[PDB]
């Protein structure tokens, strides 16, 4: 009986079956390509938190709006998703996270605003009509700087004016090939900047307060880059 | 004897809601095989949370049973049960671990046992 | 001095040469083989390059210079060679970004218009100086 | 000629899953795959249309060969017939020469005559 | 009788095109139905949905079944056909809705029906 | 007022089989799915409660011209129950109509009734 | 027969420690096709190396294949087998060149084809 429905049955499995194995070894390779890109990247983090870290630390970090804790009446959250689905609970992990923070941290919706990377993370904010600031979706699979250089400045220059006060980045962690777990992290302010290798004697060629003005905006990009 | 009229309009609305909740997760059955939890919609998510909770709660522990495992086994009114179930519905016991809901009655053995695991 | 420059999307190296000339808000600027260690931001601009006998300039945008006596480094948001000039690229820049400041509240803004177009006019231009 | 035929064939046959991806490297979804889609086209034929022996094998070998890896797949069922009639008025000691002996001609002059077809064949 | 000197080159041509096209849409629905509609690539996205124009689009509306559907019926010429199924195929009616294809006849009756829906 | 029910179902049924297998819905698939949901909750019936001919057509001809539109699917039943109620007493003629010429009354009435019976219904 | 109650423990743990090794490389092979020889762990790198010196000793020269390649062919006893298996296994010799492991027959024969390789 149903002969030809298990049959029918049978040949459906195994071309699903031919399907996910390729779409499999794509994977593979990609993430080896990210993780040879991630490699390219280090140094220049390297050396820009050597930079930061031996500018800021002594007498001369003073005060500045990316530097010292404004009074906070707002927070702003960026969330990074992906633009397409398969991947497992990678989304799903850092909603639920996401979600929770701010059902604990917050009551109201004027206490908070996201901004979301990911075509998954749109849909799952505005399926709840939370709010949403901007967006970018459908990016390169080896994303570049170029490609989020407008979005992050954009974020660095809406923190400058004052439309939040702090803001709050969640994305997974590449652990092990296994194994991928959330994080949460603060950027600005640059709260709990750990001491650098040895204290620099760098002259200030301009004013420090220039120095400042001009660091600050590129690390917090960096900083998005990496994530 | 399953109308309306022989058991209670409350007994029927219950019945009816956990054989269409049942039904649901049957269905989901060949997705779930392939491509697991990953891929369900928000409600399908819920109703296979529920679902896996409704059938483990319809177990129950037998007197004659008690020389295979040793559990005393439990004896439960028609009342007691339509209660549990329709707080299960209700979605009043959504915090707690499925295994809890395994081979026990009238619910508040459930919570204890959930208890007792450390919830 | 060696002289090395950084970028998130890859490092672009230089060997050792003599000295190095870069222009900031600083105003008259210009490094010592050996000088004290410094740090000054730079604008879109070229940082001239020159080994014993032989010279090389290489532009930038973005930078940020530290020196110490023993490495020179620019942290450079993007720097390209001499001979990576890609000058019709960024003739048509050149216009790409001379519409967006008559245009009002383009589809990139002016705070990327106003650097664009400062940035197109030196990867047009101050390249290709040997 | 046949033995190499066999080869490619089956490996595009094998690969046949990551056609939609071309994401990979040249050799796995690029060579192999564009090889076999040429070899499917050749191996097309109408109805009631004979093909001598010899007219054969010369086709199969500018396909193993690599000589028709620059026209387009839907080129190549018209690149066959006039490579047929080219053989006709060109490569007639090549055609005599397979039939008298069995065997391959010296592939330095089949080599410029399938080059020199090459040369008079308009792309689609 | 589908010969090319029987019926035509160009009706054989159009024959073929639209049985390979059926016959590709017929191995994707059982991908589909488990992969979404997304992963696949944008040329098979396309070919499908012109496939399910195709199938919408050989539906007729018969005087006879007039019980059954509620419409006077329609006859249309080989001509009419092939240069319609043509025109679908090189994809002139792209922006159509789906549900405007069957039990129609003509393209012409194919668009009015579509610019009746609102289109 | 219902000669394309069961084509249209069928067609409903079909469609909601398909486009489960995707998120990105069009507007004329999403009005399609909505009126198919609402169909289906109309034809919900209890045991023992038959109906005159003479309500079915009034309440599918509701249903087919977009007055049901906007009761949310779960409201369906309790809505059809108050509409058979406010017709045993508002409208009694369209029924007599119905019941005497076998047809439609005229479409104006049962727009008004239809209308003057939505205001007074009230989303539990 | 493969059990130690007919062929013996020795022979038994050169069997099944040759079949894991095999086991081992077949399952390497997707990684092997994706990533290449490279982006392998020492481990990979050297159960590789000793699989497929493994696989090409399997291999024999049979009398009957004289027509076809002409040489002679040998009979190899079980404890010879068992023996050069072992020794291939202890990695003593993993210089010898790959080719030198193939339709040689017995041990001595692999060492012999190496040494006119050079
Ligand atoms: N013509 C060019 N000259 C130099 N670098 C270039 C050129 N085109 C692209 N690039 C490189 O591409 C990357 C992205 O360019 P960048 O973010 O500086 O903006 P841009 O090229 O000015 O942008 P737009 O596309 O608006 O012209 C950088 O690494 C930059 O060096």
């Amino acid at each position: 009986a149903s002969l030809r429905d298990i049959k029918t049955r049978i040949n459906a499995t195994k071309k699903t079956s031919q399907i996910t194995k390729a779409m499999e070894m794509v994977s593979t390779s990609k993430l080896n390509r990210a993780e040879q890109n991630a490699k390219s990247f280090v140094p220049y983090m390297e050396k820009i938190q050597e930079v930061v870290a031996n500018v800021a630390l002594g007498a001369g970090g003073a005060s500045h709006p990316m530097l010292v804790s404004r009074p906070v009446k707002k927070t702003g959250y960026l969330v990074i998703t992906s633009d397409r689905g398969l991947a497992g609970a990678y989304n799903s992990n850092v909603l639920r996270l996401v979600y929770q923070t701010i059902q604990k941290r917050h009551a109201s919706p004027d206490e908070y605003a996201i901004i979301v990377i990911g075509r998954v993370g749109l849909s799952f904010f505005r399926k709840r009509n939370m709010p949403v600031i901007l967006d970018i979706t459908r990016l390169p699979d080896q994303p570049s700087f170029a490609d989020i250089k407008e979005i992050a400045r954009k974020t660095v220059g809406l923190f400058a004016d004052g439309t939040f006060d702090e803001l709050y980045m969640y994305y997974n962690h590449y652990v092990s090939a296994i194994q991928q777990e959330v994080t949460e992290r603060k950027l600005l302010p640059l709260t709990d900047l750990a001491e650098n290798k040895q204290r620099t004697v760098y002259e200030f060629e301009p004013s420090q307060e220039e120095i400042l003005d001009v660091l600050l905006p590129q690390y917090a990009e960096s900083l998005i880059y990496g994530a | 004897a399953l109308a309306p009229e022989i058991v209670g309009e409350e007994h029927y609305q219950v019945a009816r809601k956990v054989q269409q909740t049942l039904q649901r997760y049957k269905e989901l059955q060949d997705i779930i095989a392939i491509l697991g939890m990953d891929e369900l919609s928000d409600e399908d998510k819920l109703v296979v949370h529920r679902a896996r909770r409704i059938q483990f709660f319809l177990s129950q522990n037998f007197h004659v049973a008690e020389q295979f495992t040793g559990q005393p086994g439990s004896y439960v009114p028609v009342k007691e049960t339509v209660r549990g179930f329709k707080e299960i519905l209700e979605g009043k016991y959504d915090h707690l671990p499925e295994d809890a809901f395994r081979l026990v009655g009238r619910i508040e053995e459930v919570v204890e046992k959930a208890k007792a695991m450390g919830v | 001095i060696h002289v090395s420059v950084v970028t998130p999307d890859g490092p672009v190296y230089e060997d050792d040469v003599e000295m190095v000339s870069v222009k900031a808000k600083s105003g008259e600027l210009g490094i010592l083989p050996g000088h004290i260690p410094l740090v000054a931001p730079l604008e879109i601009s070229a940082a001239r390059l020159k080994k014993g006998g032989k010279t090389q300039y290489i532009a930038v945008s973005g930078g940020f210079l530290e020196v110490r006596p023993d490495k020179v480094t620019i942290l450079a948001q993007a720097a390209e060679r001499a001979e990576d000039i890609d000058v019709l690229r960024a003739k048509a820049a050149k216009e790409r970004a001379e519409r967006r400041l008559q245009s009002q509240q383009d589809d990139i803004d002016f705070k990327r218009a106003e650097l664009a177009l400062k940035r197109a006019m030196n990867r047009l231009s101050v390249a290709e100086m040997k | 000629v046949a033995g190499t035929l066999r080869l490619d064939l089956a490996a595009y046959r094998e690969l046949e899953a990551f056609a939609q991806f071309g994401s990979d490297l040249d050799k796995a979804t690029q060579a192999k795959l564009a090889r076999g889609a040429r070899t499917v086209e050749v191996l097309k034929q109408d109805l009631h249309q004979p093909i001598p022996v010899e007219k054969q094998v010369l086709i199969i070998y500018a396909l193993t060969r690599g000589f028709l890896d620059d026209i387009p797949v839907e080129d190549v069922r018209r690149f066959e017939k006039e490579f047929y009639l080219f053989l006709d008025q060109n490569g007639q000691h090549l055609l005599e020469h397979i039939r008298t002996t069995k065997d391959l001609p010296n592939e330095d002059d089949l080599n410029k005559a399938i080059e020199a077809f090459k040369k008079t064949f308009v792309v689609s």
